[PDB]
């Protein structure tokens, strides 16, 4: 158990190092909003005494980050808690931690390259190799080695779905 | 001088090919 | 001074992450 939380800490520290070295500014944006945004989710509601109004716990920092880019801060990131008032299951908790970053003058192609580099690099640094064993159904089920060796496979949603369905979708 | 014939590249402007590119970097503020 | 505890990053060397990269260029010999 200790070892899992050490790994978790190493993941976060790795990401900060990666983003810092690329010139990103670590920022903190409001966790309480007049209007929650930046994602699709049910928000938490609370009452603020000083302003005598209800506020919503953030579901994502996205809109604040983009306003700061407008502000002229070209590269920003935030690793912090988000709150979504939905279901609890094996991959969902109402409060969870995310990293978001925003990069002026980049497009999605750039971010795929950066994502491959960060994630593969992280996995190799932390585990010693690109291949990780995982039990998707727990120790009573089968395990699989997951290969983080870059580049990652790419598929186009509509294209691949149409192929898997054996039919064309309406535009 | 022999009569003028425009170059086959059109004559508008010198060929300017699209070249490979590399996302610029900003320095670590902490460094 | 409180007793020594090695950092969780191992203590060997400062974290050195793999960063994105860009193939270098040589100049046009004709330019
Ligand atoms: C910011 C997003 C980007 C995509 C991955 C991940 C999705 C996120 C969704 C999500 C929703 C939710 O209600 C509770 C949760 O624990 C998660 C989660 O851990 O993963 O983080």
């Amino acid at each position: 158990v200790r070892q899992k939380f050490i790994i978790r800490s190493k993941i976060i520290t790795y990401i900060r190092s990666f983003l810092d070295e690329l010139g990103f500014l670590e920022i903190e944006t409001p966790m309480m909003n007049i209007i929650p945004g930046g994602a699709v989710a049910k928000p938490f509601i609370t009452y603020h005494n000083e302003l005598d109004m209800n506020l919503y716990m953030r579901i994502a920092p996205e809109l604040y980050h983009k306003m700061l880019v407008v502000g002229g801060i070209d590269r920003v990131y935030e690793i912090g808690r988000q709150f979504r008032n939905e279901g609890i299951d094996l991959t969902h908790n109402p409060e969870f931690t995310t990293c978001e970053f925003y990069m002026a003058y980049a497009d999605y192609h750039d971010l795929m390259e950066i994502t491959e580099k960060m994630v593969s690099g992280m996995v190799k640094h932390i585990t010693g190799s690109y291949k990780v064993t995982y039990h998707p159904d727990g120790p009573e089920g089968q395990a699989y080695d997951v290969d983080f060796t870059p580049p990652f496979r790419r598929i186009n949603m509509v294209e691949e779905l149409e192929k898997a369905l054996g039919m064309k979708l309406p535009e | 001088p022999m009569y003028q014939v425009k170059p086959y590249h059109g004559g508008g402007a010198p060929l300017r090919v699209e070249l490979p590119t590399c996302m610029y970097r900003l320095p670590n503020v902490h460094g």
